[PDB]
């Protein structure tokens, strides 16, 4: 994903599917 | 004789009910046996509601009250200049008699619709933010308004200190005599006030009419009118006066006292139905007269204190409605380092460009437009990392013009001096200079142009606007000066 | 017959009459004064005593000072000799040009036209001003709120309205300055002289001025509206005209009535307004209307206290308005004159059953295309103008082309600009925007529609651009 | 001349006099009481009847009961003899230490000094309290005011001002207990005997006391401030010296007047106050002042009904003041004491021409970063910390430290803090804050600056927190 | 006093820091510690009805908190720990309790016996 | 308002209805954090009842605290934990609703009356997380917990 939050379910959606990028 | 005299039926809270005085005029001044004054505000079928100019302790039941054929007027003239007087022109600075050869009634109609010409001539405050973005004109009424302790008295004081530069000149047209009315303030505060005027050699053309916190309610009520009449002497005899009423909240409070104790009906905030009238008949008496009538003027800077910045409160509502514009001050701007704490987006002057010289009018218009595009954007300031070059430049310009509007107290600026410094910003010469550094810059740059380029200062004035030649001299003075600064 | 002042308390004066008592609303002439002091009977206290509200200062009044019942309410001069004149609330001239010599006088208190005297029809009052007629059209005899405040073309619009209604409908205008600022009343009067609408040389004047200045007592400012209203009622009733009546401003009519209420000892109602808030308003407004003989249409400037549309004052007011003209600073800064906001300005008669199926559909298309042009301006900032679909490229052109055609030069400003003004007939307005929406002028340059009269003068402006 | 009580409603007593009628403000003496009961004349009603406010309970009064007119206002003992003594509203001793042997007395009602009597002199009064000295410092012979709502720290602050400033005072102090807690007065009496500023054995006492606490009726509370004031006045004029005048709490004068206002027949003004609030205040405040004859430094605790500073009472007081210390519940709630609001406390002398450009610049800076922070608060609270610029989120870390460094353990609040009392010299306060603004402590933890004295102790506290 | 002297200002500071650290990203050891303390102290001040506690027992509970002995114990078990710990000293150590109540203080001696009890009890509790 | 304000102290149990709640469709529109009872005491109603109730009201208050962060930034910005207190509270709000025999015309459901045990076990089970997998809508307008389950399966 990335560093920056406030993009809704972006980071959570791949953390659900879960070295990381971002 | 109950036609020319009466006895006190009852006395208390500064109200004397008098039986008799059949021939008293509404609003006439009568005299109690102890020698205290009284104004007859309520004429009732079987008594006269008299309002007490002093301590109640001197008046008892059965005390004789006289009509002396008195006339509520005040000494008027140039002999009031350099003097501190009370609400009735009695000297209170300890320098003996006012050598006054004329008098004027304190309650008088404002000049009507016909005897005036449009507000045209500048009324220079010497405050950059005002002269540029909220410019006042001779004859206008311009409200000074903000919460407690926001810098309201300051705006007026500096304005008065500024006139020195015109009054010591030989242009009779440009001269401005001043009147500062202290209503409801404490004596020590007033004393520091006139000390600051004296130190700035400003007292010689200022009349201070002070009706302080321990002066009975009716005195605080008349003071604005008494002051107003003194400033009319100038208006009517071809001259120009500036009047500061400081403040009107407190005046209204004194009137609210008298009304309620006179048992008149209370309204919003317990103010009576004639509180708007009170203030509207004062402020209409500020006016620009036509040539036929001498061509003089009286300009009013009324002061209003808000409570938690409630501009929609009864009395603020009244004076905002009444005036030709408002200078709003804020506490948050104050502590942001924005001093004077003028809100530039909210403040207005409906007289507008009409009271600016062509010089200021020019650079002002740019600053005004450029700060407004800034205000459109100033929220993306501290949260803007990925902004386009265009909005990045609106901020940069915005932040710098803002710094150029900051100003030290007790140091008003000549109009050309203002335009030279606004010029620095509007032409973009400071765009690459650190915000924190701008005030330091301005001080050094201005000292330099007053020191070495008095001629150039002489030419921005004369020409009306900024000539191609003045645009050349500045383009070079700044570029080099600035390089020296950052070196 | 003659009574005696028994009580003076501020602007409230109580008079006692030995014989016949002057009914409520009657005008009383106080004797022994240098200028005219009229007392309007407000109440009958019992014991032969009336309570009055003073129309001027009361300083100097003495208990016992004679008061003559005039036998009527306040009567003011009306008729054509009032045009170009400024009178005060009791009908005196304050422009210092001498008596207003009319063959009629009229009382300022009149009951509203009866149910039978009402026109059951809803007619447009064509202004000739494109924005208005097309989008927020005036009802003949309706009331219009004017929002904006300062520096938005408020005086110019008023002056053009006066001019256009004299020309196209042969009706005159009245201006009622309720809480007029002396300074601004001086300025407006001269601005009117300079634009032609008042003429001091001959008798071609189109407005009559009635000023209730801010430094006058509560009762004066509460009544000026009525004074001006009656001046207007002459033209409708005696001459059969369709009259324009400007009230500036309607909020200060409310407040003035609130202050009167407060002086009479009455209990304040919600938010400190008079309890007779709605009736005070009602008895003045209902007089503004279409009779079978003629109509009075009123343009009323509104101030919204606290920016609160639910404040009793603007709430009560809105009940009588049939349309709003909104003058915006944003639009002015885009060089659109009149600074009228085409989205904010509404009309009750914007209804196909009143203005016609056709007039309806064009307005709603003009409204729609401007709304949809606002939707794209973000994507314009984001993707540029050349990442629009081909249907969307058009909406922008057309929208921008409609925006400018809503602008128009005014006759009242022919002096200031050198450009000839345009009163544009309703059908040409309907047609111009009708044809723009259809794309019958997409090929024409954007700038052809700016500051123009009818649609022919846009094609004329496009052909002249080298 | 003799009068008769004709009406009694609470504190208000109507008295009829057949012959000579006592002028307003006169003290009347109720006959047939066990303890002396004074009625002050307030109004002439008409019909040889006067309306009076009572200086004590009215229980036991009967219509027809006899009232003498003393022929003058309430007169009190004034002089060296009041020192170390405790008085009530009416100059009676209330310390069970016998009569008060003065050569002369004084009416508690007097005209204010004239404008020609005013002084323009102003030089700093250093308090050893960081936030006051730094952002809104007091002047010698000035009018100071302590605004605070219920229980935010006025009295504590004034106790500390008494400790830090009144022990090391060459002149005389006056404390007036106006409508506050009787427990606080006992507290204050025995703390001063301990500190020695009152001595019960010799004549070295430097403080006079006057008390009229909330257990007294309205009239007593409405005059007791003038009694204190009048003791103060004598010391200013008839000796000329440096008078300290402490008043806790001046609001209680205004509240007392409102308690009796409806019985006096007034239509109420807004927020239920007497319509004569501003002037009643004016004629009273204006005696509290430095004149050419002598200097009064006056400190006044000022209650803020329902925490709302726009309340007629506290709102009308600001203008009678040269320095304002405003305390806030929101700030007290965080544990920041003294709970002084740095964005609402002011001083006439906060000006470079006076405190110098170094003091002024620092102070202004402290407010700048604090105000900048305040307008970022509500914003980053929802929009997340991480989005901030690295220079912005430094002004976040620095303001949060400066807020804490504004806090300070008080000598008189040891029972509240657990901490030892600390007095910070002026220069050290300026230097400490100068250093935080500079960035010299961005590496130090927030909590290191909390509840300490000088900048050293924040650094020391940082190590104790490192393990 | 020995145990509660600075607790009040500590907790007001704690609650302000919880709110400011609500947008949870990397924090120093200083503020991590204050929060750890606060969340635990806070559970310690919870109490049921109709069983007011004797002062000695109040002191013992608070003691375990303020000295940090529960800093590493899960916050949701604090309540369960207090009742266990309390019911322990009430029977096993009436002498310590008796001494604190009579002395009205925690002497250097009591301090040693309290420390020893709470450490070894907590461990047994967390087995 | 003086009328109701003065009324509270005369009652042994209050049931405060909330317009806002009724407008969300929850009937009876009971405010669960403003209704109180003087027999809400472990020694009168038993510890089990008391514990579940306090648990139900705890999760409802924690959720109420989170609703301002929700109203600006919505579901997504919450930690995984908050999302669970949200999901559970919302299922709990819905299961507090009930079809009344007297209100069948407005609801479209046959009226239901739930034994006290069944009420406890239902909220108990929603607090232990037993129905975390079920979608909210299943809890709206039912009686015993078993009906919610049946409505979940019926939703396919
Ligand atoms: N331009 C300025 N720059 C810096 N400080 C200023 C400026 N103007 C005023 N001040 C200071 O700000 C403080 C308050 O200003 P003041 O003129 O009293 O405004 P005010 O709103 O009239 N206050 P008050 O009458 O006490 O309610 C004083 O300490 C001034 O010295
Ligand atoms: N400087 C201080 N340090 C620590 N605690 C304080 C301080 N000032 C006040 N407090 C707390 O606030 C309470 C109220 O203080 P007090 O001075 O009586 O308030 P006020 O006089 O404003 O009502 C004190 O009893 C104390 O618990
Ligand atoms: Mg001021
Ligand atoms: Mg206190």
């Amino acid at each position: 994903s990335s560093d920056r939050g406030l993009c809704g379910a972006i980071h959570s959606s791949v953390a659900k599917q879960m070295i990381g990028v971002g | 004789d109950l036609e020319e005299t009466g006895r006190v039926l009852s006395i208390g809270d500064g109200i004397a009910r008098v039986h008799g005085l059949r021939n008293v005029q509404a609003e006439e001044m009568v005299e109690f046996s102890s020698g205290l004054k009284g104004m007859s505000l309520n004429l009732e079928p079987d008594n006269v509601g008299v309002v007490v100019f002093g301590n109640d302790k001197l008046i008892k039941e059965g005390d004789i009250v006289k009509r002396t054929g008195a006339i509520v007027d005040v000494p008027v003239g140039e002999e009031l200049l350099g003097r501190v007087v009370d609400a009735l022109g009695n000297a209170i600075d300890g320098k003996g008699p006012i050598g006054s050869k004329a008098r004027r009634r304190v309650g008088l109609k404002a000049p009507g619709i016909i005897p005036r010409i449009s507000v045209r001539e500048p009324m220079q405050t010497g405050i950059k933010a005002v002269d540029s973005l909220v410019p006042i004109g001779r004859g206008q009424r311009e409200l000074i308004i903000g919460d407690r302790q926001t810098g309201k008295t300051s705006i007026a004081i500096d304005t008065i200190i500024n006139q020195k530069r015109f009054n010591d000149g030989t242009d009779e047209k440009k001269k401005l005599y001043c009147i500062y009315v202290a209503i409801g303030q404490k004596r020590s505060t007033v004393a520091q006030l006139v000390k600051r005027l004296t130190d700035a050699d400003a007292m010689k053309y200022t009349i201070v009419v002070s009706a302080t916190a321990s002066d009975a309610a009716p005195l605080q009520y008349l003071a604005p009118y008494s002051g107003c009449s003194m400033g009319e002497y100038f208006r009517d005899n071809g001259k120009h006066a500036l009047i500061i009423y400081d403040d009107l909240s407190k005046q209204a409070v004194a009137y609210r006292q008298m009304s309620l104790l006179l048992r008149r009906p209370p309204g919003r905030e317990a103010y009576p139905g004639d509180v708007f009238y009170l203030h509207s008949r004062l402020l209409e008496r500020a006016a620009k007269m036509n040539d036929a009538f001498g061509g003089g003027s009286l300009t009013a800077l009324p002061v209003i204190e808000t409570q938690a910045g409630d501009v929609s409160a009864y009395i603020p509502t009244n004076v905002i409605s009444i005036t030709d514009g408002q200078i709003f001050l804020e506490t948050e701007l104050f502590y942001k380092g924005i001093r004077p704490a003028i809100n530039v987006g909210l403040s207005v002057s409906r007289v507008g460009s009409a009271a600016q010289t062509r010089a200021m009018k020019q650079v002002a218009g740019t600053m005004k437009l450029e700060l407004a595009q800034y205000r459109e954007v100033a929220a993306f300031a501290q949260f803007g990392s990925d902004l386009d070059a265009a909005t990045q430049q609106l901020l940069s310009r915005g932040v710098r013009l803002t710094e150029l509007l900051k100003q030290g107290q007790y140091s008003p600026m000549a109009i050309e001096e203002q335009v030279a410094v606004i010029y620095a910003g509007v032409r973009g010469y400071l765009d690459k200079l650190e915000p924190s550094k701008i005030t330091k810059f301005e001080n050094a740059f201005l000292s330099h142009v007053i020191s070495q380029h008095q001629a150039l200062l002489s030419k921005i004035r004369t020409d009306g606007k900024i000539s191609e030649e003045s645009d050349a001299k500045l383009k070079e003075i700044v570029t080099n000066f600035l390089a020296g600064f950052e070196a | 017959t003659t009574g005696r002042i028994v009580a003076v308390i501020g602007a409230v004066v109580d008079v006692q009459f030995d014989e016949g008592l002057p009914p409520i609303l009657n005008a009383l002439e106080v004797q022994g004064r240098e200028t005219r002091l009229v007392l309007e009977v407000a109440q009958h206290l019992g014991e032969s005593t009336v309570r009055t509200i003073a129309m001027d200062g009361t300083e100097g009044l003495v208990r016992g000072q004679k008061v003559l019942d005039s036998g009527a309410p306040i009567r003011i001069p009306v008729g054509p000799e009032t045009l170009g004149r400024i009178m005060n609330v009791i009908g005196e001239p304050i422009d210092e040009r001498g008596p207003i010599k009319t063959k009629q006088f009229a009382a300022i208190h009149a009951e509203a036209p009866e149910f039978v005297e009402m026109s059951v029809e809803q007619e447009i009052l064509v202004t000739g001003i494109k924005v208005v007629d097309l989008l927020a059209p005036y009802a003949k005899g309706g009331k219009i709120g004017l929002f904006g405040g300062a520096g938005v073309g408020k005086t110019v619009l008023i002056m053009e309205l006066i001019n256009n209604v004299a020309k196209a409908h042969g009706g005159y205008s009245v201006f009622a300055g309720v809480g007029e600022r002396t300074r601004e009343g001086n300025d407006l009067y001269h601005e009117m002289i300079e634009s032609g609408v008042i003429n001091l040389k001959d008798a071609t004047s189109k407005v009559a001025l009635v000023y209730g200045q801010m430094n006058e007592p509560p009762g004066a400012r509460a009544r000026v509206a009525l004074t001006g209203l009656t001046v207007a009622e002459y033209f409708r009733d005696q001459e059969g005209q369709d009259v324009l009546l400007f009230i500036d401003n309607i909020f200060r009519f409310t407040q003035a009535g609130s202050e009167v209420s407060a002086l009479l000892g009455r209990i304040p109602s919600a938010v400190g307004y008079q309890p007779t808030l709605a009736t005070d308003m009602g008895t003045m407004q209902e007089r503004i209307t279409t009779t079978k003989k003629g109509s009075i249409t009123s343009v009323q400037a509104i101030y919204v206290p606290a920016d609160d549309l639910t404040d009793p004052a603007p709430a009560t007011t809105f009940a009588h308005l049939d349309a709003t003209t909104v003058l915006s600073r944003a639009i002015a800064e885009l060089g659109i004159y009149p600074a009228v906001d085409p989205l904010d300005s509404t009309s009750r008669i914007m209804d196909p059953n009143i203005v016609g199926s056709e007039h309806y559909d064009v307005a709603r298309g003009v409204q729609k295309i401007l709304q949809d042009y606002k939707s794209l301006q973000d994507i314009i900032a984001i993707l540029g103008m050349d990442e629009l679909s081909e249907e969307d490229k058009l909406t922008v052109s057309r929208a921008r082309k409609i925006q400018r055609f809503l602008s128009q030069p005014f006759q009242v400003a022919e002096v200031f600009t050198g450009h000839l003004g345009k009163l544009v007939p309703l059908k040409e307005t309907i047609k111009g925007f009708q044809q723009i929406l259809a794309g019958e002028y997409d090929h024409l340059p954007e700038q052809a529609f700016y500051m123009v009269g009818p649609i022919e003068e846009a094609v004329a402006k496009a052909d002249k651009l080298a």
